[PDB]
RNA sequence: UAUUUAAUUUUUAUAAUUAAUAAGAAAGAAGAAUAUAAUUUA
RNA sequence: AAAAUAAAGUAUGAAUUAAUAUCAAAAUUUUAAUAAAAAUUAAAAAAUU
């Protein structure tokens, strides 16, 4: 399937959001409540 | 077999076999009391 | 940490804060190798500044900092300086007791 | 094959667009302002005003 | 645990150029700076130079990205933003004596000041940093939510 | 016929010459290196004859460059 | 494989492009031949897959010479044909390149291609040249003469000099092709080539020598007015 | 070309054209200065018991175009607070 | 050759052109005239025989075989159009897809329940197909000239069709007979 | 089973029906057959009822029994009372899903010790872009979403004349959900995250590594609604970055998704109180999460 | 309140002005232009590359119900000024498809231009705006002649480039989706349905 | 090799009113190739 | 089933095969033995792998 939706990809805009701040913070709610 | 919008309602098209595919009619096959029998006296 | 990018926001920061502890001896006069994004390149840099030390790095007034990431060119830099500027104050306070 | 092909099979592979693609296609160019040699965009020359400015 | 050596920095202070012209001009920006916020010398404190980045693409709001002139409160019903004012950044931070209300007080003084100094562009500390010596931008940054 | 010769593309659209825009040439360039090469701020992907500078073409956080009326030797 | 020298050959993009060869050895033995000659000689024309794979080891071994460490000195030597130009490699690359972290190595695509096959021409070369102690202001719009003589040099630059220790090397080098022992391999190869039939190889009787004295005494004359 | 994508080639146009020369009927009903949407009228019986005995229910749902009008028109009031804050329970 | 390889399909996005509004040799339109025919009471097939001859244009005496000149038929009220004593119920309409399992067996009453106008295109359809096979362009064409419109609503009050008034000589109801 | 019970028009008569049946005069209903004005076309064998005891006093007994047991028939209600249009009818209601992109993978644990891998969706700006309903016919709208917002120098020269036309900051991509009338949301509006609901199940349309795949079942685990991301508890075969287009499972087997039990959704679109600013909002107090599995 | 970051200055020309953003920004960010016809008619005849055009037109029928009735005239005089009456109406073809037997042919993005004027034109005129045609006759024969001016009723004539080979592009649907986006656009429907309905007085009590 | 199926004809802003069980300017590498759409670079 | 090798390629350029009309797709029965032979209904676009 050659359509527009479905062969453009968004990695080049992937620093508008901090991934490796959310892994981090989520490790944070991870020892907070102790899993 | 269903395709476009589809309604919540859990089975509405089951009996006709699953699709909305053609719904354009008002006239449909009647027995007695079935609806273009409107016109006929029973 | 590691991996964020420009500004070290203070959410970042806690991280470092946790991990203080997740070793257990450690001592502001260690080596600079253990830091966050203190590569080889980074190090030896540091060294011929006569820096061996965690105290040392937290000693920097900035304008060496950036002439140590630019004229010089150790990437990174500003990160594993204030990771020293963070760290070196609760070091001190475990070193004591 | 199992048969002779007539000139109308011969000819049926040249309406497609692998064919027309691959032999009857013509070129986009201009002239390199620096050799003005005719010159297709992306491609350079081994000279060194070619080699930094790249026209 | 209280919250260790992070700072509030009072404006951040970008210029067109690249880092490495800069570290030339740092010791003189601080002399410019001093008497911006009418402080003696030595009180205000110039973070490291951080070059952002040199984006092809332009992502908005990204940790480095080049910052523009143009802003949406500043102007709403332009439908795009005016180019890149700033590929380099520096912080200042203040005297740590200072409280949150004081450190913003400097912080606007100054915008204040710049905001003019570049539409003086159409003697004085202002134009001494935007004319001979370049700064084309400042901002006030936003307080981190993190604590 | 007139001769077939076709007039310039090299403004058009291309789609193979449409990739280079935003990709990284660092290493090509020996001394002269520039912001963004391909890149024709304002022109739909570093095509001169898509010009949509100064239109209202509306795009909150990027910027546009105002318009400037393109020369006869630009275009052919 | 993170290590900036060891390569890994594949399509995906974590990996450096596969050049066709016959066995992963073989595009070692190949790779090291490239990259020996770059070093020696900053340019190399390189056709295909190969030229990528030239600038990422390029970059590989500015990186190794950056390092400047006995461990670095010997994996270098360990992946080279030459042992000289691992010498050339830590003495040049450093002060050519003190001002640089990134892409050290040029490539650029040529407009021609092999007549041989459709495989298309990259000219890989290494980056700025004026820090360069040998390589200082030379030409490569063209070739030299023969190929055995030194490389042709801006005209505003015609006054350099070279580490001594380096045209000792070339000009030992250079010398084994002025004996005729060299001539009667030449001619021996057009025979050679004529048999195994190739065209337009000229029979050995018309195939006049590269190198004569006449030759030799302008070119020397004008060597020494290059110095 | 079977026979019905035939048939519907001719004639979905023309199901189309007849539709529309349904709408004209609005149409007039909008020139001549009258404004109304032609109501629908609501049903009572759609509860029923079938021969098996068990309860049928049929499911009538009208459009009202002037509230679709006025739907896309403006936004709709904010979010009530007992939605998102608290999960949907599985 | 004369008649290309490179053809109109149903896939190619050019589509597939309508006959009415295409001017070719063998098309002549200025001469024809439309007619209504009320379809109330009458039986399907005759229906069916009688629009397909106003269609294909063989009521006119200078009718010829290559020159597709018809008249518009509208066909009105096909809903009430009646098929004698069980037929509705016992006469097949049957077709073969090409793909495993090529039997379509369906009922006229289904038919009747998806579309009623599919039932007089069908038998338009096998009236014109029994004088018209072997080319494409004979077989399609007249078929366009049928309008069929299910009650007494049409957009055709433009073209003053003029009641097409006939009545089936035949005495006996249609027999289905098809091997 | 999975057919419902059978009824046939004819069915459906007054000896059938649940409430009192009623005909229909135009101006009045009533429970007596039209008795036709001319009465020359009274039919023979036909009883014109003026009225009738039998079937007039079960009608009265019912209304009756009605206001007098308010508390006992309010399914009764119903009947008298139908839901107006909008208002979230729960099965005519339809609303629209939003454009996303695979981000990363994470790894969970529940309130046991359970390992669960994520996969975490990104959901960068989210405009409703276009309004299309075709040629006016019942139940064929849809509303068109787009998201990424992208420079100007991006898409072909006729991608970005739509948008100049729409009025809509350009987007990367767009993506149309039928929906039904009720359902609509203006041009432009941004969509927030919390349009999704955490404990939902939503229905997943995207490209496999190269076809497009549809998962129909997947249930919400949880949402930052500051980075805009979603997590969900599946490991896609799908690369990172791709654009993931998302829809509420509007059934499962014989069951609402929307229901008093289950839930309720916020309808057309979410919309954020005036008094939030995000800007001042910090990450882990951002959180929402699903009730455990 | 106040400034967060400094604003960079430019002189008069280049200010971004012409437009407004929505009463709700935060929740709508929909863009509506204030632009005078004037300088549309302007930027429609004094940059005649497509994309002004198009972004001529995508103004202009922003504000259709915004302006007067000799406003409209003078704006479909500007926009009637690249069409003959023997030459087709509405076909603007940039690209030539030859993937399949037969070339197809791709129009640019005028086409759906035009098409949208006429349908922001059919919301105004008769939709929310009733009794604007009836008023003055004047736009009512000028918006009717444009409508001839395109060929509206033979959209089948916009996607074909030789007359020879009538392309059925706007007729033609397949299920399987071949002209989804090129499929039945009712375009001057209403527009001339109701336009007709104004002069279908034919009761003699009026 | 013929038929037959399956895939493709190289980003289609969009998909399904029916059949059966879908297509906007063009080719080198899709990567300037060592997974950042430039990590400052002469 | 990972690893190594080989397939769009520029150049050279054979061999088996060849009654054929631009072709022969699907189904049903019949005809002196598969029946690409009939008749009828039908519904097979082009290129490449
Ligand atoms: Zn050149």
């Amino acid at each position: 399937t050659n359509r527009h939706f479905f062969v453009a990809r968004a990695n080049a805009f992937f620093s508008r959001l901090p991934i490796a701040r959310v892994q981090r913070s989520l490790a944070m709610e991870a020892v907070r409540e102790g899993r | 077999n269903l395709k476009g919008l589809v309604y919540p309602l859990p089975y509405y098209a089951m009996w006709r076999g699953n699709h909305n595919k053609y719904t354009y009619n008002k006239s449909t096959v009647c027995l007695w009391g079935e609806g273009d029998t409107r016109s006929m006296y029973h | 940490g590691i991996a964020t990018g420009g500004r070290v926001t203070n959410e970042d920061r806690r991280w470092w804060l946790v991990h203080l502890e997740c070793a257990p001896d450690i001592t502001p006069g260690t080596f600079i190798a253990w830091l966050d994004c203190c590569g080889t390149h980074t190090c030896k840099k540091l060294i011929e500044r006569n820096i061996w030390t965690i105290e040392q790095v937290a000693a920097l007034d900035s304008d060496q900092v950036d002439e140590l990431k630019y004229r010089e060119g150790c990437l990174k830099m500003d990160v594993v300086w204030e990771h020293a500027r963070t760290i070196i104050t609760p070091l001190r306070q475990r070193e004591v007791t | 094959p199992k048969r002779k092909k007539n000139p109308m099979q011969l000819r049926r592979k040249v309406y497609g667009l692998h064919f027309k693609e691959k032999y009857l296609k013509m070129e986009e160019w201009y002239y390199c302002p620096l050799c003005a040699e005719p010159k297709k965009p992306g491609e350079w020359c081994r000279r060194e005003d070619c080699r930094q400015i790249k026209p | 645990s209280p919250l260790f050596g992070a700072r509030v920095p009072c404006c951040v202070v970008g210029t067109l150029r690249t880092a490495k012209e800069i570290i030339v001009l740092k010791r003189d920006i601080q002399s410019l700076l001093c008497e911006l916020m009418e402080l003696p010398q030595g009180s205000v404190t110039l973070g490291p130079l951080q070059q952002l980045r040199e984006m092809m693409l332009y992502r908005h709001g990204t940790p480095l990205s080049p910052r523009l002139g143009d802003e949406r409160q500043l102007n709403m019903d332009a439908y795009a933003r005016r180019p890149i004012a700033a590929r380099t950044m520096m912080d200042v931070f203040l005297a740590e004596d200072m409280s949150l209300d004081e450190i913003v007080n400097f912080g606007r003084l100054s915008l204040g000041k710049l905001q003019i100094a570049l539409n003086n562009l159409r003697v004085e500390p202002a134009q001494l940093l935007v004319d001979r010596m370049g700064i084309s931008y400042c901002e006030i940054p936003s307080l981190d939510e993190s604590d | 016929t007139p001769v077939r010769d076709r007039k310039c593309t090299l403004q058009y659209y291309n789609p193979i010459r449409a990739r280079f825009v935003y990709r990284r040439d660092k290493p090509l360039f020996d001394k002269y290196h520039v912001t963004a090469r391909n890149l024709a701020p304002g022109f739909s992907r570093g095509a001169l004859k898509h010009d949509w500078r100064a239109l209202g073409v509306y795009t909150p956080d990027h910027p546009q460059v105002p318009y400037h009326p393109l020369q006869t030797w630009m275009l052919g | 494989t993170t290590e900036p020298l060891m390569a890994d050959y594949g399509w995906t993009r974590g990996k450096l492009p596969k050049f066709r060869a016959r066995s992963p050895f073989h595009r070692q033995q190949i790779a090291r031949r490239m990259v020996t000659e770059m070093i020696r000689k900053d340019y190399c024309i390189v056709g295909g897959a190969r030229a990528p794979a030239l600038r990422i080891l390029a970059d590989h071994v500015v990186e190794l010479a950056k390092a400047g460490d006995t461990d670095s000195r010997q994996q270098l030597a360990y992946f080279l044909h030459d042992p000289l130009m691992v010498d050339k490699a830590f003495d040049e690359y450093p002060r050519r390149f003190k001002d640089m972290n990134a892409k050290y190595a040029m490539m650029t695509r040529l407009k021609s291609r092999r007549r041989t096959d459709a495989v298309a021409m990259y000219f890989v070369e290494y980056k700025n040249r004026d820090m360069s102690d040998n390589h200082k202001g030379e030409d490569y719009s063209a070739g030299p003469e023969r190929f055995f003589l030194p490389p042709r040099i801006v005209e505003t630059e015609k006054g350099i000099q070279r580490p001594p220790h380096m045209q000792m090397a070339f000009d030992r080098w250079a010398s084994k092709f002025k004996t005729e022992e060299f001539h009667h391999w030449w001619r021996l190869r057009h025979a050679k080539l004529r048999y195994w039939g190739v065209r337009n190889v000229p029979h050995p009787s018309d195939v006049d020598p590269l190198w004569t004295e006449k030759e030799e005494e302008e070119w020397h004359n004008e060597m020494l007015a290059n110095t | 070309d079977s026979f019905k994508e035939h048939y519907h080639r001719v004639h979905l146009p023309r199901r189309l054209a007849l539709q529309r020369y349904a709408r004209q009927q609005s149409l007039r009903n909008a020139a001549k200065g009258n404004v109304k949407a032609e109501e629908v009228p609501y049903k009572y019986n759609r509860w029923w018991v079938n021969e098996e005995h068990e309860f049928v229910h049929q499911y009538a749902f009208v459009e009202d175009p002037e509230v679709t009008k006025a739907k896309r028109e403006t936004l709709p009031p904010v979010t009530r607070e007992n939605i998102w804050k608290e999960p949907q329970q599985t | 050759p004369f008649k290309s390889v490179l053809r109109r399909h149903k896939h190619h996005p050019e589509g597939l052109p309508l006959y009415n509004d295409m001017s070719k040799q063998w098309l002549c339109r200025e001469g024809e005239r439309w007619w209504l025919l009320d379809a109330r009471g009458e039986q399907l097939p005759r229906v069916a025989a009688v629009a397909a001859q106003y269609i294909t244009g063989q009521h006119r005496p200078d009718f010829t075989p290559g020159m597709i000149t018809g008249d518009h038929v509208v066909i009105v009220n096909i809903k009430d159009v009646v098929m004698v004593g069980d037929q509705w119920i016992r006469v097949p309409i049957t077709w073969q897809t090409a793909y495993p399992g090529g039997k379509y067996r369906i009922r006229l009453t289904d038919m009747y329940e998806r579309d009623p106008c599919m039932l007089m295109w069908w038998f338009l359809k096998d009236e014109v197909n029994r004088h018209f096979v072997r080319k494409l362009k004979t077989r399609i064409a007249p078929l366009e000239k049928a309008w069929l419109y299910e009650d007494s609503i049409h957009p055709h009050a433009d073209k003053n069709p003029r009641p097409l008034c006939w009545t089936d000589p035949e005495v006996k109801g249609w027999k289905y007979r098809d091997p | 089973r999975c057919y419902p019970s059978l009824m046939r028009e004819k069915d459906r008569d007054m000896y059938h029906c649940y409430y009192p049946y009623l005909f229909d005069h135009g101006d009045k209903m009533s429970l007596y057959p039209k008795i036709p004005e001319n009465p020359r076309e009274w039919q023979p064998e036909q009883l014109q009822t003026t009225y009738d005891a039998i079937r007039e006093d079960k009608y009265d007994a019912f209304i009756r029994l009605r206001e007098k047991f308010p508390e006992l028939y309010q399914d009764t209600r119903a009947w008298d009372n139908p839901p107006p249009f909008g208002e979230f009818n729960m099965f005519y209601s339809v609303r629209f899903g939003m454009v996303g992109v695979k981000a990363f993978t994470c790894k969970d644990y529940d309130e046991l010790g359970n390992q669960f891998d994520c996969t975490a969706f990104w959901f960068p700006d989210n405009q409703v872009v276009k309004h299309s309903t075709r040629n006016g016919e019942v139940g064929t709208d849809k509303v068109y979403v787009g998201a990424m917002n992208v420079p100007v120098e991006f898409h072909k020269p006729h991608v970005a004349a739509f948008y100049k036309a729409a009025g809509v900051p350009v987007k990367h991509v767009c993506a149309g959900f039928p929906i039904t009338p009720d359902a609509y949301a203006p041009v432009g509006t941004k969509l927030d995250v919390r349009h999704f609901k955490p404990g939902q199940e939503v229905t997943i349309t995207f490209q496999n590594t190269a076809a497009a795949e549809t998962y129909q079942g997947v249930p919400v685990w949880r949402i930052d609604y500051k980075n805009s991301l979603i997590y969900l508890p599946t490991l896609l075969d799908a690369d990172v970055g791709t654009y993931v287009r998302f829809s509420d499972t509007i059934n499962t087997k014989g069951l609402t998704l929307w229901n008093e039990h289950r839930g309720l959704p916020a309808f057309p679109t979410f919309i954020p109180p005036e008094d939030e600013d995000l800007s001042k909002l910090a990450t882990d107090e951002c959180q929402l999460k699903s009730p455990p599995l | 309140r106040f400034p967060s970051q400094t604003m960079s200055p430019c002189s008069h020309e280049e200010e971004m002005r012409g437009y407004v953003v929505s009463r709700d920004y935060p929740l709508i960010d929909r863009l509506h232009c204030t632009r005078s016809i004037e300088e549309l008619v302007a930027q429609f005849e004094d940059r005649p590359q497509i994309e002004s055009r198009v972004a001529a037109l995508a103004d202009m029928a922003s504000t259709v119900s915004f302006r007067s009735d000799e406003e409209l005239l003078r704006m479909f005089t500007a926009i009637s000024a690249p069409f003959s009456v023997d030459g087709r109406g509405l076909n603007f073809l940039t690209v030539k498809v030859s993937k399949f037997g037969r070339p197809y042919y791709v129009p640019n993005s005028l086409l759906p231009a035009y098409v949208n004027l006429v349908d922001a034109t059919t919301i105004a005129l008769v939709r929310e705006q009733p009794w604007r045609l009836s008023a003055s006759p004047a736009l009512f024969i000028q918006v009717l002649q444009f409508m001839a001016l395109i060929k509206v009723f033979e959209p089948n004539k916009w996607f074909t480039f030789s007359d020879h080979a009538p392309s059925n592009r706007a007729d033609y649907r397949h299920a399987i989706g071949v002209n989804h986006s090129t499929a039945f656009w009712g375009t001057g429907e209403e527009l001339y349905d109701f336009m007709v309905e104004l002069l279908r007085v034919e009761d003699d009590g009026r």
